[PDB]
């Protein structure tokens, strides 16, 4: 029987997705300094209406500007509701941070064992096409120099905060790994004979004298599914955990959203998103009624003018009724 | 490319070998192999060259073939020197040792003699008897000098310091290393024990023949055994310390141009080796002794495919030395099962004995018999064919598989089973004799009635090895993939002619499923018939078999029914036997007898009643008997086994 | 003897799960821990709102700077409360990187166990150790489903453990397990997942370079055959063919190296945002009056509308 190994491509696009995974920390307060920036626009704009109310510039009433009274009282528990739920998004922006950090582990634990299982001999884990071993030149997705635990990329490297600088989806990353755009040829690689043991289940491979009959041994949460007895061949067919049967292909996940890790980086970050853009649209009605009721004079006043010209008002009133 | 880089270790070496190549260079083409020489400081230097792909072979003594195999450098044996006459190639010498008649003392009662040796560090002479004496040593056995003289009660050690150990120099004052020492060498070893200084010579086989012309002188000397025995000085091919190779080619276990070493080597012995040619010898040189090989060398011969260093040395010369280098010194019993079958079996035999029996599988009987032999598993049930080849290699049988109905089966020995060839009532045309260019459906290869006997007897007509010519097709599980007798097979792929229960037409009930589906006559035990019939076997095409549709082929061109098999048999077989390593008798007979009493054939033949104690009958030749043995001995030019062409490369 | 394989001890593998899910949980502390400073700010608002009050009814005297550090205080604390919600995020994500690849390592070891006789994890007897024996990697029968996840039971009690994270890495250190309690020596396992040799992870040949499980936790020489002669030493202490070695400074593992310099980080922004709160609150109490002071909270914002809505018109 032939012996084949993991191809770098399938190698490469799995250590893209990885780096994606731990970009989503930078995505995620990014994310949130655009909600803090809309949310002290909104607490400047509150100032500006103060003044108007103050200085008795609110327009007559074009919208229902006559009733400042209450659209004043809802705008400063609006305001305080808003930093509560700033608290909750950004207690979910962590959750999903940790959730995607640990897929991204996962993943780069699988890889990196494959690509240091290589010697002499053309004997490999990772080819190029019909040979190998790969090398660091070869997955530059996975490294930094040659193959080895300081030469992973690290949260702050460059790579991984230019990755997540991207205008790509989680949906379209995840896709990318799938059996569908990686296909048979991208995924089994190498020549005959490359002695590659991590991907064979039959006896003498996994395991001396015997094979994992009580576990089907999956790599990443279920993206490279064995059974009990696999060839070593890298015969391969789409598949997911539950598939992988004693004789059979080894089975590569056909929908990558169904995979254990992947699971909570969907339903955490989703979490953060919708959170996220319920904050958004509600800072976005409240400015709406605000931009309304204020005045060119006040709307003009920006930055340190704004609190100096307030605070002017405010003592000013307050000596109003002290005499 | 066909070039093979040799590994020279000195200046002289390094001469001798352009001299190599250049007179190759001469003689052969510019297609064909050629040497090209690698100078080294030391033989270390080389094993490591050809383990880092620099260079390719070298010639290494015994001790240095052992540091090849370890790892980093996991080279192997590929070619051997052999010595003497072409009919008896002398390629391995016997480490024995000399004592006199009826001194009365065996291997396991040294403590306290006196003892001669070769010299220190020498491998007869120390390496290999204070290697295996290695735990019958007092503690601290470290110097291994102070632990020596300590054991024995004065001592011939040359090379050896008398200032830091005296007792060591005891019978040979000085510990002198050279000839000047009466005792020195193998002459004074022997000379050592002549003399009555010491009660044991360590020294080779040839020593004493070498020492004394006379038959009768010789007479009052014996060897002794590991076995605790002692037997005659010319008995040292049944009683030895270790049997080692002398000299030996050694190249990588993976990309070692094996075949290129071999063609060159062997194309070199036939233009400049043993009396060849006037020009160049091989086995000769002006510049020195012993270059590149032993000047005694009459030439070269392949070492067997199979053959790996711990195997080609031997477990004796491996057990010696591990003990020197590791100094490692103090049940349960690993079954060895044949494919994913037996192993789910044996698995749950492991959880429910409770760790009493361990597992390990291999895809064919002969790799578990090389597990065994090694170390890798412990223990197998074979049949009467594999039992013969598992003993040929060393191994011995503990317990043997009853199948008749008796009072006590545990001591009841039995005389064996009866290997029939099984015929359909319907195909009233066949008569053992019409059978060629028919279709044959056997249990295995190397099995007793579905191979040993019928090919036996057919060989004994045809006087030829071509089965797969006599025959049109069948199904002979072990075969070669591309021959006639794996067309009838059944086995999915790869799997097809398989020697285990992937293929379905494998074993017993395989073979009488291979009658029934496609061939025209099955080689089986007398019992198939009925025990697949009458619905005993609920499987689809067993399901609805009846007995009375079966007939039995007599020697005497007869037919009679399945139960008549008494005077209408092949021949007797003898019963399947529980086969082991030596060492590890007492603790399986202890576990199995213990075990039987507590708990498709798999592990066992499934008609078996008990397992049964075995009595003089511990080899292989007392076990199945002189009748087998002679039988499957006239099928030795017909043989297939990669194993036992490795196994009787040691021991004829 | 060499072809002799080794299996790493159960007590070894819980311990690594054991920080693996403390892991997780750091995401959890930094939640909480953010949580605090957040009572602390609020606490802050009510003092200001306090403030306020009594301003609208010594050395207090000028009203307008008063006023005018209150509204900057409004906006310069949210901007530097951002900088260690951004630190929070990094210190959980790295975290989670480093229980990612602890998990990986021991799940896949778990996972490679055949019946009897033949497995990588090891409770002594010739059945692979199950999902009972590693209690602190699997909550159940062995799978990917199985294994504990960020918002899991044990993981949020785990952040509640009032152990720090420096004494959770000195126990998967080579001294706190044991030289005789990681691996289990003279037993062949055939567990081929620890043999660099060949027949191992390649099967003809040695690897040509020195290969770690973890980010340098288990680490070995290209060519380990037989009895694993484990020593304390790091992926940079691999000097021959033979050696396996164990970490004994997990801070200098490359994996938790992050987990410490970004939750140092995030303490250090942490604790210099409480001073910051501590030194304004003490501030401003010396102006707020004792009329003020005794108000309880509900009727506290009660009366800040009045005097607000009274000041408007
Ligand atoms: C052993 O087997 C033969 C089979 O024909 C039978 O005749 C004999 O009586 C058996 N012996 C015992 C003790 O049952
Ligand atoms: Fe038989």
């Amino acid at each position: 029987n032939e012996r084949n190994a993991l191809n770098a491509t399938a190698a490469n696009k799995v250590c893209g997705l990885s780096t994606y995974l731990k970009g989503i920390a930078h995505r995620v307060n990014s994310e949130s300094a655009v909600v803090t920036e809309k949310l002290s626009d909104l607490k400047m704009r509150s100032i500006q209406l103060q003044l108007s109310v103050m200085r008795n510039r609110v327009p007559s009433g074009e919208q229902d500007c006559k009733d400042i009274r209450t659209l004043l009282k809802t705008v400063l528990r609006n305001e305080f509701t808003f930093q509560q739920e700033l608290e909750e998004m950004r207690n979910a922006s962590a959750l999903a941070a940790a959730a995607a950090g640990l897929a991204a582990g996962r993943l780069e634990e699988w890889i990196f064992v494959f690509a240091q299982a290589a010697g002499r001999s053309s004997q490999f884990c990772i080819s190029v096409g019909k040979t190998g071993p790969a090398e660091y030149n070869n997955l530059q997705e996975c490294f930094d120099g040659t193959i080895g635990p300081e030469t992973l990329y690290k949260i702050e490297d460059s790579r991984v905060k230019e990755s997540a600088k991207t205008s790509l989806q989680l949906h379209e990353v995840l896709s990318s790994i799938s059996f569908g755009s990686l296909g048979v040829k991208n995924i089994r690689g190498g020549n005959g004979k490359d002695g590659c043991n991590l991907v064979r289940t039959d006896t003498d491979g996994v395991l001396e004298g015997g094979s994992p009959t009580r576990h089907n041994l999956t790599w990443g949460g279920g993206v490279m599914n064995f059974g009990s007895y696999q060839n070593g061949s890298m015969y391969v067919e789409g598949g997911e955990y539950g598939d992988a049967t004693e004789y059979g292909a080894v089975r590569w996940t056909e929908d990558p959203s169904k995979v254990s890790i992947f699971k909570d980086v969907i339903r955490l970050f989703a979490r953060f998103q919708e959170a996220k853009n319920a904050v958004v649209k509600k800072i976005k009605t409240t400015v709406d009624e605000l931009t309304k009721c204020i005045g060119q004079k006040e709307a003009e006043l920006t930055n340190d003018q704004l609190y100096e010209e307030f605070i002017w008002e405010t003592i000013n009133r307050l000596e109003l009724s002290k005499r | 490319d066909k070039t093979v880089r040799w590994c020279a270790v000195s200046e002289h070496e390094a001469t001798k070998c352009q001299s190599f190549r250049d007179h190759m260079k001469s003689v052969i083409p510019s297609d064909g192999p050629s040497v090209a020489c690698v100078k080294k400081a030391s033989y270390l230097d080389c094993i490591r060259a050809i383990a880092a792909n620099e260079a390719d072979a070298v010639t290494l003594d015994a001790g240095l073939v052992y540091d090849a195999y370890l790892a980093p450098n996991n080279l192997k044996p590929v070619v051997a020197e052999f010595y003497g006459s072409k009919e008896d190639p002398q390629t391995f010498y016997y480490a024995v040792a000399v004592v006199k008649k009826d001194s009365g003392f065996q291997m396991n009662q040294l403590r306290g003699k006196k003892s001669c040796h070769t010299g220190l560090g020498r491998s007869a002479g120390w390496n290999i008897p204070i290697g295996l004496l290695y735990c019958d040593l007092p503690e601290p056995r470290k110097p291994l000098e102070k632990a020596v003289a300590n054991f024995f009660s004065g001592s011939c050690a040359p090379c050896a310091d008398g200032t830091d150990f005296p007792q060591l120099c005891q019978l040979c004052p000085g510990c002198g290393c050279s000839t000047l020492n009466q005792y020195f060498g193998y002459s004074g070893a022997f000379k050592c024990l002549k003399d009555g200084a010491g009660d044991v010579a360590f020294v080779k086989h040839s020593t004493i023949f070498e020492n004394l012309a006379n038959k009768a002188d010789r007479d009052q000397y014996e060897l002794l055994c590991l076995d605790n025995t002692r037997k005659p000085v010319d008995e040292y091919k049944d009683c030895h310390l270790a049997q080692v190779p002398s000299h030996t080619v050694v190249a990588r276990s993976m990309g070692g141009k094996e075949d290129l070493i071999w063609e060159l080597l062997n194309q070199a012995q036939e233009h400049f080796g043993k009396d060849k040619s006037k020009e160049f010898q091989l086995f000769s040189s002006p510049h020195g002794k012993d270059l590149l090989f032993k000047d005694s060398a009459h030439g070269f011969l392949k070492v067997p495919p199979r053959m790996d260093a711990k195997m080609y040395l031997g477990y004796e010369y491996v057990t010696a030395i591990r003990n020197l280098r590791e100094g490692t010194c103090p049940k349960p019993v690993k079954w060895c099962a044949l494919s994913h079958h037996e192993r789910l079996k044996c698995d749950e035999w492991s959880v429910n004995s409770v760790g009493k029996i361990e597992c390990v599988s291999a895809e064919t009987t002969e790799d578990c018999i090389a597990k065994i032999m090694n170390g890798e598993a412990d223990a197998m049930s074979l049949d009467g064919g594999f039992v013969y080849i598992a003993g040929k290699c060393g191994l011995v049988p503990v317990l043997a598989e009853n199948y008749n109905k008796s009072d006590n089966c545990e001591d009841t020995p039995e005389a064996g089973y009866f290997a029939v060839a099984v015929v359909k009532k319907s195909a009233s045309d066949l008569t053992w004799d019409n059978l060629k260019g028919k279709k044959s459906c056997h249990t295995a290869v190397g099995r007793t009635a579905g191979w040993n006997i019928p090919m036996g007897l057919l060989y004994n007509k045809i006087n030829h090895c071509r089965f797969d010519e006599f025959f049109s097709e069948g199904c002979a599980p072990g075969s070669k993939k591309d021959s006639s007798l794996c067309k009838l097979c059944m086995g999915s792929g790869l799997n097809l002619c398989e020697p285990n229960n992937k293929e379905g037409y494998y074993g017993y009930t395989g073979a009488f499923r291979c009658l029934v589906e496609k061939g025209d006559v099955a080689f089986v035990k007398h019992q198939t018939v009925p025990q697949n019939t009458g619905g005993k076997n609920p499987d689809p095409w067993a399901k609805n078999l009846n007995e009375k549709d079966y007939e039995l082929l007599c020697l005497d061109g007869t037919r009679k029914p399945v139960e008549e098999y008494a005077n209408c048999h092949l021949a007797r077989a003898p019963n399947h036997a529980v086969v082991t390593r030596k060492d590890k008798e007492a603790c399986v007979h202890k576990i199995l007898r213990q075990q039987q009493h507590l708990f498709k054939d798999l592990l066992f033949r499934d008609d078996t009643v008990c397992l049964a104690k075995l009595h003089d009958r511990n080899t292989y030749e007392k076990y199945l008997g002189e009748e087998y043995v002679k039988a499957v001995g006239n099928l030795r030019k017909c043989s297939t086994s990669s194993l036992l062409e490795a196994c009787t490369f040691r021991r004829p």
